[PDB]
């Protein structure tokens, strides 16, 4: 049975995030000091990011852009710094360089989108603000702020070349807890459909099956249920505190009962 | 058999069928 | 210095429901029938900067509210960053900052706990939650956040815990980034707590119907435990079943 | 005996096989084909 409709539910939160809050700001936190600016409570379209004015490197580790939209996180951590032009590359999972093992280092299974651009018209002097460790015996925790002397100032000069040029880079870090998730994007909850073969997609929950009225006793921060086989059987609505059972969508074998056909050519299928 | 019943079992027949145990998707 | 631990300390591992099910994980809990450390700040003052490790459990039954709040950290200095945690009856305080304690940090009923707040990155505030009534707490560092559990329930038997199962429901997911590798209990002044610690342990959860957590196996605790997390049962039929390895 | 064999291969679907996770949706939906393929291939071996 092929899906007929497609659900779409999500909390009741309509304000926009403050993505331009730490995406446009004026300063940025150094790479070896970078803040952690944590968006909840908000819906904001990705696609701004993704088309946003000036913008080179905008990818997603761990993700699908254009995916974002349909996949709501329960908390999203916003790690805004500026390196080099040679160093965005180093700012993703499984890279190795200065960067990615002296001030900032991603987790290797990172699920989140990198977003750099250039910014030689606003960090270029050598801009001795921004700074950057150069020496260190081992190689950095994933998500951790360490503070020849190791911490060399950055050399960001205008008249310095794309790869030495300063890059404002915005990380994008997304949790999909059980808890329930805030940070939604632009979807339109549509209506609960019921005893109807749709597509859940609750939150970025992506299934499939029939949802009906359930009759579960769910603790209060208790999200979904599973089943003995670990199986997902109910999720509770972000908006309202209910709960629904999930059917998967019937199916079965087909067979065909026919006579010999030196007879006639009359069939019966079952 | 019992013409008493839902099913034409005997009283052993029933015993037995009772004293056995008691997704997909 | 009373010892003994009971089939206290287990908590929900995790926000996802299930209801008729014999389930098992690996997670950090108190040992079964181990003992604790029984203690008594204020006898003669003593507040000691004990480690952090893996986890620490905690417990109290009192009226007067002399327990008023705790004080983690790695280095417990200014030098780094500090998390400080306050109860009062108006509401909660939570300062993780890189904050300068003085020889002796208490509540004054003034803030003589630190001589000066700066760098401050996380605060947070809510409802309030701190003689027979146990207030249980499970200090938790995982994945760069700081969890905290909770759970209220009237004893009659304040210098001994008692026996029986009582599960602990999560409370907050703080996402702090706090490396924490020693902690020390704040009091108020104008005093009996315990100290326990967490170890990697399977344990064999059973879950009500309802989705309660009525009863908990260790399963390391002796081979009857072991013999009972192999078969995934509370009861075990005559016989003679093979658990492990022996190297 | 059959419940039991039932059960562990159903119980077997959930096993990485040395991929990035057991979900194919969120392989899919993570990862670029060049590797999606490898990843693929593996968790469709050890299932087979
Ligand atoms: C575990 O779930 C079962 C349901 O299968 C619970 O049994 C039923 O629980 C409800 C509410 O807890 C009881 O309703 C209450 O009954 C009292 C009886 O005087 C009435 O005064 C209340 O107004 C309310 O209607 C229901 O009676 C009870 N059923 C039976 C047969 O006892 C069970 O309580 C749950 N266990 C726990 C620990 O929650
Ligand atoms: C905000 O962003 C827009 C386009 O990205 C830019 O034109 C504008 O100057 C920015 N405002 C700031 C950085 O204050
Ligand atoms: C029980 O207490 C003794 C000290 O009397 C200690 O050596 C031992 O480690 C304790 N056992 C457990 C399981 O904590
Ligand atoms: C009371 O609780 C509040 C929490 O809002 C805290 O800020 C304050 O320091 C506590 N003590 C006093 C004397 O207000
Ligand atoms: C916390 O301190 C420990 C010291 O043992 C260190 O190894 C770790 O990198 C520190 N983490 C952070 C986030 O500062």
């Amino acid at each position: 049975v092929q899906p007929t409709e497609s659900i779409v539910r999500f909390p009741n939160i309509t304000n926009l995030c403050p993505f331009g809050e730490v995406f446009n700001a004026t300063r940025f936190a150094s790479v070896y000091a970078w803040n952690r600016k944590r968006i909840s409570n908000c819906v904001a379209d990705y696609s701004v990011l993704y088309n946003s004015a000036s913008f080179s490197t905008f990818k997603c580790y761990g993700v699908s852009p254009t995916k974002l939209n349909d996949l709501c996180f329960t908390n999203v951590y916003a790690d805004s710094f500026v390196i080099r032009g040679d160093e965005v590359r180093q700012i993703a999972p499984g890279q190795t360089g200065k960067i990615a093992d002296y001030n900032y280092k991603l987790p290797d299974d990172f699920t989140g989108c990198v977003i750099a651009w250039n910014s030689n018209n606003l960090d270029s002097k050598g801009n001795y603000n921004y700074l950057y460790r150069l020496f260190r015996k081992s190689n950095l925790k994933p998500f951790e702020r360490d503070i020849y002397f190791p911490l060399q100032s950055y050399g960001f000069q205008p008249t310095n070349g794309v790869g030495y040029q300063p890059y404002r880079v915005v990380v994008l870090s997304f949790e999909l807890l059980h808890a329930p998730a805030t940070v939604c994007g632009p979807k339109k909850s549509t209506n609960l459909v019921k005893n109807k073969c749709v597509n859940f997609n609750f939150n970025g929950l992506t299934g499939t099956g029939v949802l009906t009225e359930s009759n579960k006793k769910f603790l209060p921060f208790q999200q979904f249920g599973r089943d003995i086989a670990d199986t997902t059987d109910a999720v509770r609505d972000p908006q309202t505190l209910e709960i629904l059972d999930i059917t998967p969508c019937s199916f079965g074998g087909v067979s065909v009962i026919t006579p010999g056909t030196n007879t006639s050519n009359q069939v019966a299928v079952l | 058999p019992d013409p008493s019943k839902p099913s034409k079992r005997s009283a052993i027949e029933d015993l037995l069928f009772n004293k056995v145990t008691l997704q997909k998707f | 210095a009373y010892t003994n631990s009971f089939t206290r300390g287990v908590y929900y591992p995790d926000k996802v429901f299930r209801s008729s099910v014999l389930h098992s994980t690996q997670d950090l809990f108190l040992p079964f029938f181990s003992n604790v450390t029984w203690f008594h700040a204020i006898h003669r003052f003593d507040n000691p900067v004990l480690p952090f490790n893996d986890g620490v459990y905690f417990a109290s039954t009192e009226k007067s509210n002399i327990i008023r709040g705790w004080i983690f950290g790695t280095t417990l200095d200014s030098k780094t960053q500090s998390l400080l945690i306050v109860n009062n009856a108006t509401n909660v305080v939570i300062k993780v900052c890189e904050f300068q304690f003085c020889n002796d940090p208490f509540l004054g009923v003034e803030f003589r706990v630190y001589s000066s707040a700066n760098n401050c990155t996380f605060e947070y505030v809510s409802q309030p939650f701190l003689f027979k009534n146990l207030r249980e707490f499970v200090f938790k560092n995982i994945d760069g956040y700081f969890k905290i559990y909770s759970k209220h329930t009237p004893i009659n038997l304040v210098r001994d815990l008692p026996q029986g199962f009582s599960a602990l429901e999560p409370l907050v997911d703080l996402p702090i980034g706090i490396n924490i590798t020693r902690f020390q209990t704040l009091l108020a002044l104008h005093a009996a707590y315990y100290v326990g610690y967490l170890q990697p342990r399977t344990f064999l959860l059973k879950y009500n119907e309802n989705g309660t957590i009525t009863d908990a196996v260790d399963c390391a605790l002796d081979p009857l435990s072991e013999t009972k997390c192999t078969l995934k049962s509370f009861t075990v039929e005559k016989g003679i079943y093979q658990t492990s390895n022996f190297r | 005996q059959n419940a039991q064999a039932l059960n562990t291969l159903v119980k077997q679907l959930s096993s990485n096989f040395g991929a990035i996770s057991s979900v194919l949706n969120d392989i899919l939906s993570r990862l670029d084909p060049p590797e999606a393929e490898v990843q693929i291939d593996r968790l469709i071996n050890g299932r087979l």
